[PDB]
C-alpha cells in the first residue's frame, strides 16, 4: 500500500562522475509533498540486508515518478549494484520517510538562501520547485569539489526568481573555493536559510547564521530501520543533556545550531 | 489466529510463536503504524535500565555479509519513563498483547531494581534478563560468561520478580552448557538465545573501525547456524523451554528453530530489511506446516523433545 | 610479482600475501589445472596426521547465508604418503613455491611426530599447528581452548621443529587473549587465525541435522566480522606476526585484514565459489592500494602497527 | 577460457511439475564428449556461495548449446532462483566436470540396458544419442513417481533401435510400480548396463546385476569445490579399508557394486 512498494525504474543514466540519476515510477509518489523526505531502497543482493536512505530530488505528479541522484562506490557497495538496474527493473522501496522542509509556512516577499554541496544538493532541487510556485527571491549557492561532480545546474538556473552561484574547490568551473567564500558576499538580509551538504559545510553555515530562526539543516546518519525503532541514527538535541533526536524520524531536517528540532 | 500455531510457555499464552526481538522493535510505537501489532504472539521490547541511557557515540551500525553490526549501547529512557509512558501506551492500545520485558544493567543491584518494579505493569507477562552486559563489579566481565556469577544474578532476580524469568544467553563462550545448567538450577523459568556475536569492520579510507565503539554485536542470517548449534546443544540438557532467535528471516527458519529445540521464535534484524516480516511469516507458517506433516507447533515441540536418545 | 606486494614473515619470503587456506586447496594438484600455482604467495596444504584418516561420514557440507558448513573430519593419506608423494609433487613442479604445512592430531604425541618429520621436506618453509582438535587425553577438550594446555603443546612441538611454528587459533573461546599470550610465551613464531566457528543446519523434511556429524565448521564471508575482531584484539598484545583468514573474498577484504593487524592473508571458502579468486585478488591489489594511498603492504604493516596508543 | 564461463540462457521452460529445462549457449559445449559429465552453476544470489552440480542432458554442437533438466525447491533454494532466469541472462558456469559414461568402448552387436529414475534420467538422454550413432539394441527402463514428473519421453522414443518402458509408482501412466518390476521381465542377456537415479534404485540394480562387468552407475553427493580438492563428496572404494572415491572427479560414474571405480 502506502509505505513500501516494488517501484519500476523508468530510466537511469550516469549524469556525473559516478553519480547516477534514477527515475522511479509508482503510487508512493502520491504521498509526497514536503521537500527533504527520503526513500529507503533495498539492494538486489541477498547478502546486503540494510536499505540505503536516498533523498528525493524531485517528482512528477501527473507522470507518477520521482527522481533520485546518488553517488556509487566500488564493486562491493550496494549502490554500485543499484546503478546496474535497467528500465523495467523493480526496486523494493520504503518511503516517503522523515520530516521534510517547511515550505507551506512562508511569504511571497522574503529573501531565501539555499546552500548545498555535493550529494546534499539533490533534495534542494524540489525545495526550489516548491518555493517557486509561491514567489520571492532565492539565491542558490551550490558547491562542488570539481566540475566532474557538478550536478543539476541546468534545472536550478532554469528556475524563475532564482539567482545561482557555483563554487568549486579544485576542478574549477565557477567561483573557485568553498561555498563559505560565497556566503561572505551576500548583502541581502535573508529571513530563511535551507541547507544540505557535508558536515563541515553545515558547521560553517550554522556558525555564520548563528541566530537565524528559520535555519533548516538536512542531516545524514548511518541508519538501519529507517523508521525510528532501532535508534541507530541518533543525535543530541539542544546540548548533550537533553532529548535524543533520530535523523530518520525527527529529521532528516532540524532547526538551528549544532542541533535543535 | 488458530490452534495449530499456539504455544503456552511460562507466563506466555501465545496466539502464535512469532515475537519481535529486543532492540529491533522499540516499544512497538513505530511499527504499529505499519500493521496491527495484535497479529504478533508477543513483543520483546528494548532493554530497560534503572537509569536512562543515551547509549554509544555514532556510527552505531555497519553492514556485513548477510548480517549487521550494531553498537547502540542499550539506549532507553529509563525505568520511570518506561513504567509511566511506554508500557501504558502498549496496554492502552493493545491490552491483550502480552509483552516480554528485557532487563539490563551494569551490576546486580541494577537488575534487581528493574525486575522488582517492571512486573507491576499489567501488560508485562515475563522478564527477559539480558546477561550479555559487562559486570562493572567483576572488572567488566559479562555476567553471561561465568556460571556462578550468572547463577548468583538469576537467584537474586528470581527472589524479587512477580512474573516468570527468562534468561538470554550469550553465544560468546567456550562452553555454553555449564552456564545453562547453572541458570536453570538458580530458578529460571526458561531461556532465550542467542544474543549477538562480536564483530568489527574497518573503513579502508580512514583505516579506522567503522563503529565509534570499535566492536559491535553481529546479528542476522549470517549467525543462524551458530544459534541453531547452541540451542540444540542446550536443549539436550535443560528442562525449561527456550525461545530461539538469531538470523530468522522466514517461516522456514522458524521451523528450523523448532527442529533444533526452540519452543517459540524471536525475529530481530529481519524487521529492518522488511518491516512486514513477522506478519508474512505468520501467514506462511501453516502452508509450510502442511507441507511438512506438522499438525501443530505444540505437537512438533513434543515430537522433537522425545526424539532424543 | 612486485615489491609493493612482498612480505617477509618468519621462514616466509612471500612474493605477495595471498595464501590459499588449509583444507580448501588440497595439495595444489586440482587447482594447478586452473592456473600457475607460482602466482600465489604460498600455500597452506590440508592437515597431515601421523596416520591416514578417512574422515567423517557424508553429508560433509551444507550451505548457510554467506557461508558454509563442513565436517570433513581432516581426511588425509597420512604423513608417509604426504612425505613421499604429495610434498615431492609440489617441490618437483613448483620448487620455489614455499609451502606451509598444517598439522593436526588427537594428542600431543601425534603433533610431535608430524612436526619433527615434515620439516625435512625441502619445500616446507613453516608449520601451521591446527589446535582446534579434540584432545583425547583431556576428555575431548580442544587444545585451543585452554592456555596452559595449548602452551604445553607449542613448547613440545617447538623443541622438535626444524622450521618456524605458526599456531592457528580457534575463535570458539570466551577470551582469546590469554591463549594468544600463552602461545607466544611458549615459543611460537607467529599466529594464524581464525579457524572456523561452529554451526548446525536442519533438514525440515527429515527433521535431522543435514551433516552426518551434526555440527560442522562455519566459514565464509559471514564470519569476516568475527575474524577481524579477534585478529584486532590479538594484534594489540602480541609481538609475533599474524596471518589472517575468515571470509576473505576480494582485495578489499584483504586490505581490511591489514587494517585489523594481519601481516598476510589466507583465502579459503572463496576458492569453491570462484577457483580463480586468488589470482584475481593478486591482480586487483595494486589498483586498490593506489586508491588508498598505500605504497606497499610492508609499509602498511608498520603504519598499522604504530597507530596504536 | 575452457573451464568456467558466463554462459547465455537461450531459453528456459518448465517441462514438468517444478522441473525446468534450461538451454545454455557457449564455447564450453566444445569440450563436451562423454555423457554423464556435469556443470557447476553459480546462483545469482550473493548469500549462496556454493555452486549446484547439474548433469548435462544433451548438447547441440552446431548450435553450440547444452540442455539441463533440473528440479527446483521452495523460494529459499538456489534452483528456484535459477528458474527465474529469462532469455539473455548470464549463468556463471563451471564445467564440463567429472568422469563420464564410456561409450566409445563398445560394439554394434550388444544388448544395452539403460535404467533411470526421476532427475537421474536427463544425463541418460545424451547417452542414448551417443550409442545410437554406433548401433545395437537398447531398452530404456524409465521410472517416475507420477506422470506429473515424467520427463523426456518423446526424445527417448524418438530414438531408433530403442525400446522404451515407463513405470510409475502412484500417478500411473505406464507399467505401474518401480523399475525393479520392469527388470524382472527382460529376457535378453545384456552385456552393459548404464544407470542413474535414486540411491534406493541404484541399490536394486547393482544387486540384480551383481557380477555384470559393464555396470555403470552415476552417483550423487553433497559437493562444494566440484574439482577434487575439498573431499566433501567422498565415497568408499572396493569396501571400507580401501581408497576413497570423490564423486566430482573419480565419478560421477563408477563401475559395479556398492562402489568400484
Ligand atoms: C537521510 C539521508 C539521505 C541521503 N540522501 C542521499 C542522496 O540523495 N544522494 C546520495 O548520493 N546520498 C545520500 N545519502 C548518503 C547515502 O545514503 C550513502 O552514501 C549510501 O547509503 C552508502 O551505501 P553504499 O551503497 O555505498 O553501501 P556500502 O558502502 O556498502 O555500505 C553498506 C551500509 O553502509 C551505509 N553507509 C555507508 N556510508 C554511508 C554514508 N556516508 N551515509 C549513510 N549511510 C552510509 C549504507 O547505507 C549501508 O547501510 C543520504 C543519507 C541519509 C542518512
Ligand atoms: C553430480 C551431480 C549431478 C546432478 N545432476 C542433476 C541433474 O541433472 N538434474 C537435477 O535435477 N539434479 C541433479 N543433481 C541434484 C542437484 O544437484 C540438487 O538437487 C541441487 O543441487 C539442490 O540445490 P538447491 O538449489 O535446492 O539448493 P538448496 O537446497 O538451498 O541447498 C543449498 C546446497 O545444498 C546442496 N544440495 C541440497 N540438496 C542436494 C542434493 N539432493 N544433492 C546434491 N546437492 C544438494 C546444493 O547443491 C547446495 O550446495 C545432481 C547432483 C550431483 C552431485
Ligand atoms: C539494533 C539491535 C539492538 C539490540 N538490542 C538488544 C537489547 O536491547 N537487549 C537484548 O537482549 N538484545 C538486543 N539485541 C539483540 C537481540 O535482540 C537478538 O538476540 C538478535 O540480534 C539475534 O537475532 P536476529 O539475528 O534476529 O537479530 C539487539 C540487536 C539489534 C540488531
Ligand atoms: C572444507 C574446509 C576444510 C578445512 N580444513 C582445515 C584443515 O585441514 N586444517 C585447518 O587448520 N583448517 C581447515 N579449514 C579451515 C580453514 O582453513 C580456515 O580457517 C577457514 O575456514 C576460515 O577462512 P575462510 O572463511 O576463508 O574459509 C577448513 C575449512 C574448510 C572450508
Ligand atoms: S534508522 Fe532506526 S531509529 Fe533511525
Ligand atoms: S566437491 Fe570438493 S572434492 Fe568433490
Amino acid at each position: 500500500s502506502q509505505l513500501q512498494e516494488m517501484m519500476t525504474v523508468v530510466s537511469q543514466r550516469e549524469v556525473a562522475y559516478n553519480i547516477f540519476e534514477m527515475v522511479l515510477k509508482g503510487t508512493l509518489v502520491d504521498e509526497m509533498d514536503l521537500p527533504g523526505q527520503f526513500l529507503h531502497l533495498a539492494v538486489p543482493n541477498g547478502a546486503m540486508l540494510l536499505r540505503r536512505p536516498i533523498s528525493i530530488s524531485s517528482w512528477d505528479k501527473r507522470a507518477k515518478t520521482c527522481t533520485i541522484l546518488y553517488r556509487i562506490g566500488d564493486e562491493t557497495t550496494g549502490t554500485y549494484k543499484l546503478s546496474k538496474l535497467e528500465s523495467g527493473a523493480k526496486v523494493d522501496v520504503m518511503g516517503p520517510l522523515g520530516n521534510g522542509f517547511p515550505v507551506a509556512e512562508v511569504t511571497s516577499t522574503d529573501k531565501i538562501l539555499i546552500i548545498g554541496g555535493g550529494i546534499g544538493v539533490p533534495p534542494l532541487y524540489e525545495l526550489a520547485k516548491q518555493l517557486e510556485k509561491t514567489g520571492c527571491q532565492m539565491t542558490i549557492l551550490l558547491g562542488f569539489a570539481s566540475e566532474n561532480v557538478k550536478i543539476l545546474e541546468n534545472e536550478f538556473s532554469n528556475l524563475k526568481n532564482v539567482t545561482l552561484k557555483i563554487a568549486t574547490d579544485d576542478g574549477s568551473y565557477g567561483t573557485k573555493g568553498h561555498v563559505g567564500m560565497l556566503m561572505n558576499e551576500i548583502d541581502f538580509e535573508v529571513d530563511a536559510l535551507y541547507t544540505c551538504g557535508a558536515p563541515a559545510m553545515l558547521k560553517a553555515v550554522a556558525k555564520k547564521y548563528d541566530q537565524l530562526e528559520r535555519l533548516y539543516i538536512s542531516m545524514e546518519s548511518r541508519m538501519a530501520c529507517g523508521i525510528g525503532a532501532c535508534y541507530a541514527c541518533v543525535e543530541h538535541d539542544k546540548e548533550d543533556e537533553s532529548h535524543a533526536l533520530k535523523v530518520c524520524e525527527d529529521g532528516p531536517v532540524f532547526l538551528g545550531k549544532q542541533l535543535s528540532l | 489466529e488458530n490452534n495449530r500455531l499456539s504455544v503456552k510457555l511460562p507466563g506466555l499464552d501465545l496466539k502464535n510463536p512469532i515475537i519481535p526481538a529486543s532492540g529491533c522493535f522499540g516499544f512497538g510505537e513505530e511499527y504499529a503504524k505499519y500493521y496491527d501489532l495484535n497479529k504478533l504472539g508477543s513483543i520483546m521490547v528494548k532493554a530497560t535500565t534503572l537509569h536512562p541511557r543515551f547509549g554509544n557515540p555514532t556510527p552505531r551500525v555497519a553492514e556485513t555479509a548477510s548480517g549487521m553490526l550494531n553498537a547502540i549501547g542499550l539506549q532507553n529512557p529509563g525505568l520511570e519513563v518506561i513504567m509511566t509512558e511506554k508500557l501504558p501506551w502498549l496496554n492502552e492500545n493493545f491490552p491483550e498483547l502480552p509483552i516480554i520485558a528485557n532487563v539490563a544493567g551494569s551490576e546486580e543491584a541494577d537488575y534487581v531494581a528493574v525486575c522488582a518494579k517492571i512486573g507491576d505493569a499489567a501488560n508485562v507477562k515475563a522478564i527477559e534478563l539480558n546477561i550479555s552486559c559487562p559486570n562493572v563489579k567483576h572488572g567488566g566481565q559479562a555476567f553471561g560468561t561465568d556460571p556462578e556469577v550468572a547463577a548468583a544474578l538469576v537467584k537474586a532476580c528470581k527472589a524479587v520478580s512477580k512474573v516468570p524469568l527468562y534468561v538470554k544467553l550469550s553465544p560468546n563462550v567456550t562452553d555454553i552448557v555449564p552456564i545453562a545448567k547453572a541458570v536453570e538450577a538458580a530458578g529460571a523459568d526458561g531461556l532465550t538465545m542467542i544474543n549477538t556475536l562480536m564483530g568489527v569492520r574497518f573503513d579502508l579510507k580512514t583505516r579506522q573501525p567503522i563503529l565509534a565503539n570499535i566492536t559491535g554485536g553481529l546479528s542476522g542470517p549470517a549467525i543462524k547456524p551458530v544459534a541453531l548449534k547452541l540451542i540444540h546443544q542446550v536443549a539436550q540438557d535443560v528442562d525449561i523451554p527456550i525461545i530461539g532467535m538469531g538470523g530468522v528471516a522466514n517461516a522456514q527458519d522458524v521451523l528450523e528453530m523448532y527442529m533444533a529445540g526452540a519452543s517459540a521464535v524471536a525475529v530481530g534484524t529481519a524487521n529492518f530489511a522488511d518491516p512486514f516480516v513477522c506478519p508474512k511469516i505468520i501467514d506462511k507458517l501453516p502452508e509450510l506446516m502442511d507441507q511438512y506433516r506438522i499438525e501443530s507447533l505444540e505437537s512438533l515441540i513434543q515430537e522433537v523433545k522425545e526424539g532424543k536418545k
